[PDB]
């Protein structure tokens, strides 16, 4: 747990404190999934399989994981109620915000798309 | 002067790759102030690219709330600044426009600016703008500010609106402000420190008032230095500069204490569990169907929908997306992700236990024998070369992750934290950190010792 | 032989506006011009954010009370991830880990519901509020209309309590009647205002789920087909399997990475919401 020490009395106590033999975080942190796992991951990511260097992704992920998996050994130590009137009030006060583009037809919702068919977005089979 | 200003702008832009887009007519309560905006914050008048092929000519129909508030305060926006693509990186090297170069050195040196708000910091260090807006998810305002020898403030989470601030990791993302002038920075913060009902995470008016009501006279001020952050290999010059600053403070009559906050040590593994997961989630929308870049020929390949378009994600972005999806799959979620959330709660609780100021989000009472501020290094490293940074990262992700060792705990706990320089034009900094919501204390303290 | 059957029923709410945006929830979707009732959020523009429509809470409260469900002290929305043209965010917001309500039931009687049993109750597992997706029209290019995206739905999941096929029809009928009586939905299966997935199992064998049932006649028939078809078996029906329907026969047919939404506040209702909404309920049968 967290702890506050005694107040420093002078700058040399601070210099000695800073020179104590204590691990750096670098020192504390000590600065592979199957190819099928990686393929599943590329799919979930909506990334192409073609051209993907599998073993390289396997290798990078392996190191990423061993870094975050350090958590495995760390033990865990240990809101306003919306009421009825506020419920009803919120409902009564909801309205369409022009700054949100919430008014129908207030902006061309398809006008940013690279491709479209009239007022429809399009996806190619 | 005007001619001299434009010429300066063209020169530094050409040599340092700072902006992704610039006002056609540059320099033509914040009335007359000039700002740059990180290019992951949407604007009506400029493309918002996120330094990504994915959004290379994206034009938002609307201004981010922070952009609107600035405009309403009379701020002129000089342009959008280059960044690490979608906010992912700590060095400022991942961008479709090429890396940003640190203007503290000759551009031939190819020194890193730091990231992800690289261009933001550079535009301030060059005196191109009065202030810049950036975003800070794990250090991305404080670290580049540090490397540009300017002020970099990351306010408490939820103070400044994230409406129109493109999502990276929403539980961590914070809009931040960079400037050489503490006075300008405070004015900007005051302008932007506002409730926004468009943002479901915006700190409520009620909680803001509760925070104000909790403020007390503090005499003397009590400042902690953190044991766990007091033993890293630091840059040459740091100890002298650090010890001079602490001595200045001690001679002002404030009290300095050692404090141990053990949870700060596990913050990087916590961060790289939670943040990539959110990133993968928040980047799931990018498909070129409704906006942004779209593959000219295919919406699907190898039985994977949107793959051709999404292949244009930067390489670092793909790596993180892949990791995040791993972290979210069922078995890993029940293990690492849940554990990371619980440890994050522990961290917030540990900070609450050592701060005198109450945390209104956790309803902590405040520790009357606790502290008002922490002072912590911003970075343990000097800016290296872009090549060296790129070489080191290629060796291991951990080598890059460690760059945020000092900044991530305040991101995870949403604490207001300001990096301030210790010496003119020197890429070394300290953070002043307060309890959640205690932004005015951090800023007034920094103003007082400036 | 004995049938152990359960249902998953999605029902479009007729709130004035959508679930996480105040854009219009249109009642005339068939005549509306495409992508007209769509906010920045509905199109999932960069930097947009969800804000919960409280009318959906009110509607879910009314349904929970009618069913005798226990409203969860805290509920939340989770992200269900997958890619599809009619899902602009790349995920659906739904209440996976902490549903709006749990428990509840529906009573059927011979006197009123034309059931062989004098009285038969169908238990409810849980009740979830969730986002609807857009509508796709296949013409090869597929046309996407996001007018329906982000329309509020309530998903009702029953326990596997169905034994007779007359029960399923009677349940769907009363549930249709119920949602209409509460004025929370049109409950129309023809328009898609109501959508029914089925899960069933005969004599404690593996649970099978039937998808794509456009109308009540097709649900009843798929159930009747699947019951007799399953009796005939038998190594293939040992593990769960999702099937479809083709009007004549039933034919054969991903980690969603569920993550609690990091932005949306929890639903934390005060006890007086229960008594309050209770006073606003219509007379129930
Ligand atoms: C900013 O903030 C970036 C923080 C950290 N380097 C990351 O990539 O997430």
């Amino acid at each position: 747990g967290a702890k506050i020490g005694k107040k420093f009395e002078n700058m040399n106590q601070i210099r000695d404190y800073l020179s104590r033999p204590v691990w750096s975080v670098h020192e504390y942190l000590g600065i592979p999934p199957s190819a099928e796992a990686v393929k599943k991951l590329l799919r979930l990511s909506g990334l192409p399989l073609e051209g993907a260097d599998i073993k390289e992704i396997q290798m990078r992920l392996a190191k990423q994981l061993s870094f975050i998996n350090k958590l495995h050994n760390i033990p865990v130590e240990g809101t306003k109620q919306l009421n009825y009137t506020k419920l009803l009030e919120g409902i009564s006060h909801q309205k369409q915000d022009a700054e949100l583009g919430e008014v129908s037809g207030s902006w061309k919702a398809t006008g940013l798309a690279a491709e479209s068919k009239n007022a429809y977005f399009v996806v190619k089979e | 002067s005007l001619k001299e200003s434009i010429e300066r702008l063209s020169s530094f832009q050409s040599k340092y790759n700072i902006f992704t887009s610039i006002n056609p007519s540059p320099y033509s309560t914040l009335t007359g102030c000039v700002a740059s905006i990180k290019d992951n914050i949407v604007t009506k008048d400029f493309p918002t690219t996120c330094a990504s092929h994915i959004l290379e000519n994206f034009k938002s129909p609307f201004d981010a709330t922070v952009v609107k508030l600035l405009k309403q305060a009379g701020v002129h926006i000089l342009g959008k600044t280059n960044l690490d693509e979608f906010g992912m990186g700590s060095g400022g090297v991942h961008s479709i426009r090429g890396p940003v170069i640190n203007p503290l050195y000759p551009h031939e040196d190819k020194k890193i600016m730091g990231g992800s708000s690289s261009g933001a910091a550079a535009s301030v260090a060059c005196d191109l703008v009065d202030f810049a807006l950036g975003t800070d998810t794990g250090g991305s305002v404080r670290l580049p500010a540090c490397y540009g020898s300017v002020l970099g403030f990351k306010p408490s989470y939820g103070r400044l609106s994230r409406f129109g601030v493109i999502a990276y990791s929403q539980s961590l993302d914070t809009v931040g402000i960079l400037s050489k002038k503490i006075n300008v920075l405070r004015k900007v913060f005051h302008t932007l420190d506002k409730y926004d009902m468009k943002d479901p995470t915006s700190l409520s008016v009620e909680l803001r008032e509760l925070i104000e009501g909790n403020k007390k006279v503090r005499r003397p001020l009590k400042v902690g230095i953190v044991k766990e952050f007091s033993h890293e290999s630091m840059p040459i010059g740091f100890h002298r500069l650090y010890l001079s600053l602490l001595e200045k403070l001690i001679n002002l009559g404030l009290e300095i204490y050692p404090v141990s906050i053990p949870s700060v040590k596990n913050c990087l593994p916590i961060y790289y569990t939670l943040s990539p997961a959110e990133a993968a989630s928040n980047l799931s929308r990018y498909d070129g169907i409704r906006y942004g870049y779209r593959d000219s020929e295919l919406d699907i390949k190898d039985g994977i929908l949107f793959a051709p378009t999404r292949s244009k994600f930067g390489t670092e972005v793909k790596n993180r997306i892949i990791l995040g999806n791993y972290n979210l799959c069922s078995d890993a979620f029940k293990n690492n992700f849940i554990k990371a959330e619980k440890l994050r709660v522990n961290l917030i609780d540990e900070f609450d236990g050592i701060f005198r100021f109450p945390n209104v989000l956790t309803n902590s009472k405040g520790n009357p024998d606790g502290l008002d501020l922490l002072i912590v290094p911003t970075s343990s490293k000097l800016p290296g070369s872009i090549r060296d940074f790129e070489e080191e990262e290629a060796k291991s992700p951990a080598n890059s992750y460690i760059n945020d060792v000092f900044t991530v705990p305040m991101s995870l706990a949403g604490l207001p934290s300001l990096s301030m320089p210790l010496k003119e034009k020197t890429p070394i900094g300290l953070q002043v950190v307060g309890q959640y919501g205690d932004d005015s204390t951090v800023l007034d303290f920094v103003e007082s010792i400036s | 032989y004995a049938l152990k059957c359960g249902l998953e029923i999605h029902t479009q709410l007729n709130t004035k506006n959508k679930l996480f945006s105040q854009s219009t929830n249109s009642a005339t979707s068939l005549v509306d011009a495409p992508n007209h009732h769509t906010s920045y959020y509905d199109i999932a523009l960069p930097g947009t954010q969800p804000v919960l429509n409280l009318e959906a809470i009110l509607f879910a409260m009314k349904l929970s009370l009618a069913l005798g469900s226990q409203v969860n002290s805290i509920s939340q929305f989770d992200r269900k991830h997958y890619f599809y043209g009619d899902q602009p965010q790349g995920y659906q917001l739904t209440q996976h880990y902490r549903p709006f309500a749990r428990g509840g039931k529906i009573n059927l009687s011979k006197e009123l519901d034309d059931i062989d049993e004098s009285a038969k109750e169908i238990g409810i597992l849980q009740l979830q509020i969730e986002q609807d997706t857009g509508k796709s029209h296949y013409t090869v290019i597929t046309l996407v209309d996001l007018n329906r995206s982000n329309v509020p739905l309530i998903e009702l999941v029953t326990k596997p309590d169905f034994s007779d096929i007359k029960q399923v029809r009677a349940f769907i009928k009363k549930y249709q009647n119920l949602v209409r009586h509460l004025h929370i939905s049109s409950g129309d299966l023809e328009t898609g205002a109501m959508r029914v997935d089925v899960n069933l199992s005969i004599n404690e064998y593996a649970r099978v789920e039937l998808k794509n049932l456009p109308n009540t006649s097709s649900i009843i028939n798929a159930i009747k087909y699947e019951y007799q078809r399953q009796v005939e078996l038998t190594s293939s029906l040992m593990e769960p399997e999702t099937r479809g329907w083709t009007g004549s026969s039933t034919v054969k047919l991903i980690d969603y990475r569920y993550m609690p939404d990091p932005e949306l506040p929890y639903i934390n209702l005060a006890p007086d919401v229960i008594s309050g909404v209770r006073g606003l309920m219509p007379q129930l049968p």
